[PDB]
């Protein structure tokens, strides 16, 4: 059941039996279409990432000690990567209930892309993968932080530290909790911080868009010129594939649904992209 | 216990799974119990309960046995400690629950023996007492529900 | 479920489901009136019918969506739905403030 | 988003019924106003619905 | 009794036979191996082995925890230790099984240990450890030469 | 290797459990022997091997087979262990009989014996090395159709 | 073990000896490859590979360049005794690596006074010394992995 049984006194329902109607499923936002996507055909991708760059000691002499403009990068190698999930289904339940099959391909396709996007934005890399938005980025100086409320001012302030790095600013990758909290505060008198009451169907600061995702850990917002920073090469696009006449699916009384994409991710420089923690 | 609300009306009112304290032998790796669907926000008895054997989901969730028929798996080495309260619909731990037993008492309904199939509804049922068998020591026949020992 | 290499063994992912059955319910009321009282009052006849009707339409919605799960009560929606909390934003702030804060959560789902 | 998220199936629509001819009217002249519905509710995708509880 | 004495030339994890397992190093039950019964079993000393999670079924008989070619058949925290005796290898089905759940001599390592998923032979292979059966919690930090935990 | 009569129902196999050294520990769960069908239980006349060549069905029943449910690794080694004499009777008619898969005599034949598979001459013989499961022993050895005690 | 090469993950199937110097000891630790300043997003896998002619061109980093025959001078060889497997791929981080040469006793290649040269990746070749050379001028009792002071 799912709540008190009022009249049904059959608990069998003919080894499962259900009528054609909507099956509930998850939809989440993503930090994946924020980053630019382009296809690639090859066996690996090679990137350069910037190591420490010595600006050295500023001019004070000529041909005694000279300052250095020298910037250094190292090459790193990226293998082709697989994101995949399999779902195992039995034909009899599926056939009688009726929408299950269709539900299962869409729910599976969504599920994997959603889980990838979640992992990809936040936190430091693993040993099977490279480039994650959170790793790539730098902090921000004490100046951005304030002791007077003005949500708009913090985000504004952050853009200027980012400009020195030479970010042209694509989109701002923002957190659902922080943004809400910014609304809950007041501008003293009337209005709401960040953007005011009347506009909330479109939220834009600096003449720039907001893609709102919870992928990133709470209390963090990330402005950046997202298109430069990372690039997601795709070797093969997303498809559902089903094997049931192949060897192991055959053995079962069942059909196997595979949902995959063959993916990569490059992270250019470690001094592009900027994180800030909001106090509002 | 609750085969006295049961006999084909299973999963209504409070049911525990236990009549006596579980045997030894801890299970290692903690995990949550929930019988809900994207959270337990079920409060109070009746509705879906976490009575029955269990199955591991993502190995981070345990929940009631609600699979498909055919390729069914009999006995299991533990049942979840009761969190059955009126702030819940059956067992569902809002902390991590760690289990134990050599196997213990479970609840069986239907015209089988102690072993049925699953129709994706809590616990097991199904007919055929000659194509099914007792779990635990000595022959026990089912007529209105009984607590069968794994 | 993070991506892994093609010289390292492929990652997997799974979905789990439970099946549910919803039985039908009957909501009903009767209101008992004395003919003398009714005939003389006049609009009382219309009013009592419209109120009892309204009251039944409220009680069907009330059980299905909300209530709690008891021995004479259902609750479908309330159980299923996913958590969201205003408290993360601030604990104690205006009634206006809550409604504004609340709008934002929906975006996350891809409702906007 | 109420329209996609839930749907209301109707076995019987709501209707008032009126009966002056049952046991209690027979014993003492009385009029009964009857009001009823038989309902079911469908959930097309209910894990899009968010619940928040007010603090203040 | 045992079908040999254990050999530690089993590639990529999965070594030792129990002193007398059912819950430690004292007391034992025999029981049959139907580990990946239906489906192809993976040759050990070839495939990517490890000691996976295992499952009782059809009472107190054991088989693999299938979740990756079979629709949630559950799993458990009570494990199969298979005989590394003679020239047999990794997990094997055709053996007498002594079982554990915190006892010894368990091995709990091999390829795809942590950032791993569970195969449909009841072994670990690599992936990610947040879906598809846990690699342990505080029992994920036990490497070679340290007292292995589940 | 020890005195044997048993009770054959198919060609070869069956042996005494009167002398078969230490007998393995029994597990909780019962299950039926499939012969006949007098009463609710399955009760018929013996016509099944006493010892070895059995395969577990679905339903939690045991009976004779020369088949293996799994496709790869070793064979049958499911053997009957009871405290009941088998010397004129096989698996019990009516009621719960308990099995295990440890010890008892089997039959090997031809070259090798260290690991075993099952063949369809009612006998076990050698499988491949580092590919297949062990059941036999390299301590007792065959004299060509000869009875090994495990 | 065995074949591991990670998965928790200790062997590592590669052993490279830190040969302490002579007349006061000298060491040098395994070097990473990085071009200029210190590597970001891990430091990757070592620039040095067992059985390879490298030269440091940076303080904590080692890189390509091949020492040219003719007129005897010091080390910069950093030959490390060969590991088992991975002998034409280089050696990856999490396996055993060191540097051996320059103020310490070294690891030699080639059996007798007949010598030739080494490829980077861990292979040995024939070749006479005519535009490149590796290892010191041959001595009595000099074989593979033998300790020459250079």
């Amino acid at each position: 059941m799912s709540q008190l049984s009022n009249q049904e006194k059959e608990y069998l329902i003919s080894k499962a039996l259900e009528t054609e109607e909507g099956r509930v499923a998850l939809a989440q936002a993503m930090a994946n279409p924020i980053r630019v996507s382009l296809d690639y055909q090859g066996v690996g991708r090679k990137l350069l990432v910037v190591d420490p760059l010595p600006q050295g000691a500023l001019p004070v002499y000529d041909k005694d000690v000279d300052a250095k403009a020298f910037v250094i990068s190292k090459r790193g190698q990226v293998p082709d990567q697989v994101i995949e999930g399999d779902r195992i289904q039995v034909p009899t339940f599926e056939i009688v209930s009726y929408p299950q099959v269709r539900f299962s391909q869409v729910k599976e396709r969504r599920f994997n892309v959603i889980d990838r996007a979640q992992q990809r934005a936040k936190a430091d890399i693993m040993a099977v993968e490279d480039a994650e938005i959170f790793s790539l980025l730098e902090g921000a100086a004490t100046a951005v932080n304030a002791v007077t409320i003005s949500s708009g001012g913090l985000q504004r302030a952050a853009l200027t530290k980012a400009f020195q790095e030479v970010e042209k600013h694509d989109l701002v990758v923002t957190k659902i909790v922080m943004n809400a909290s910014a609304f809950a505060d007041i501008r003293a008198w009337g209005q709401n911080e960040f953007d005011p009451v009347t506009q909330h169907e479109v939220l834009q600061t600096g003449l720039f868009g907001h893609i709102w995702t919870a992928d990133i850990l709470i209390s963090k917002k990330v402005p950046q010129n997202t298109v430069y920073v990372l690039a997601d090469p795709e070797f093969v696009g997303v498809m559902p594939i089903r094997q049931d006449i192949q060897v192991i699916p055959a053995d079962k009384p069942e059909e196997l649904r595979l949902g995959w994409v063959i993916y990569e991710e490059l992270g250019l420089a470690v001094v592009n992209s900027l994180a800030i923690a909001k106090i509002s | 216990p609750y085969v006295r609300l049961g006999y084909e009306g299973i999963l209504n009112g409070a049911h525990d799974i236990d009549v006596a304290g579980l045997n030894g032998v801890e299970q290692l790796a903690g995990k949550f119990a929930t019988i809900g669907a994207n959270g337990v926000k079920l409060a109070g008895d009746n509705g879906t309960n976490a009575v029955g054997l269990f199955r591991e989901d993502l190995g981070d969730m345990v929940n009631a046995s609600e699979k498909a028929s055919f390729y069914f798996r009999g006995g299991e080495y533990y049942v979840n400690i009761s969190r059955t309260s009126l702030t819940a619909a059956g067992i569902a731990a809002g902390d991590e629950i760690t289990c134990d037993a050599d196997g213990k008492m479970i609840k069986f309904t239907g015209t089988g023996k102690a072993l049925g199939v699953v129709t994706h509804v809590g616990e097991y049922r199904a007919g055929n007492m000659y194509e099914k068998a007792t779990q635990g020591v000595t022959d026990t026949d089912t007529f209105i529900g009984f607590i069968m020992y794994v």
